[PDB]
């Protein structure tokens, strides 16, 4: 029961715990799809090529 | 993170799609004059078809 | 005349 309070808090946010981890686990794996497209203009590829065309 | 993934990542995916098409839209706006210039070597090369 | 005039149309167009 003493640790059930922890379950009443840690397991209360257990879905909140894991979901935030996977909402933070995608900040880098998505960076190779979501974060490369910002890089795709920040790598000067389109910045020079909007001017290149 | 979602807004970072949306406004700073996905909207930049939109931007890197919009910026990659930003000159398209201008070119689409100036479609005939872009054809007058970017494809200017077509009508001149068309004169010697016959 | 007709040759040069008509041929400008294509130019005009796991974890």
């Amino acid at each position: 029961i003493i640790e059930e309070i922890e379950r009443d808090e840690a397991a209360l946010r257990e879905d909140l715990y894991s979901a935030d981890r996977k909402f933070a686990e995608y900040y880098n794996v998505l960076e190779q799809i979501l974060g490369v497209l910002i890089k795709l203009v920040k790598d000067l590829k389109l910045e020079h090529q909007h001017k290149y065309n | 993170h979602a807004f970072r993934a949306q406004q700073k990542y996905e909207r930049t995916t939109n931007y890197c799609l919009d910026l990659a098409s930003e000159q398209e839209n201008t070119i689409s706006d100036q479609w005939l004059p872009e054809l007058r210039t970017a494809v200017q070597n077509a009508q001149a090369s068309s004169e010697h078809c016959k | 005349s007709l040759a040069e005039l008509s041929l400008y149309e294509q130019f005009q167009r796991i974890k």
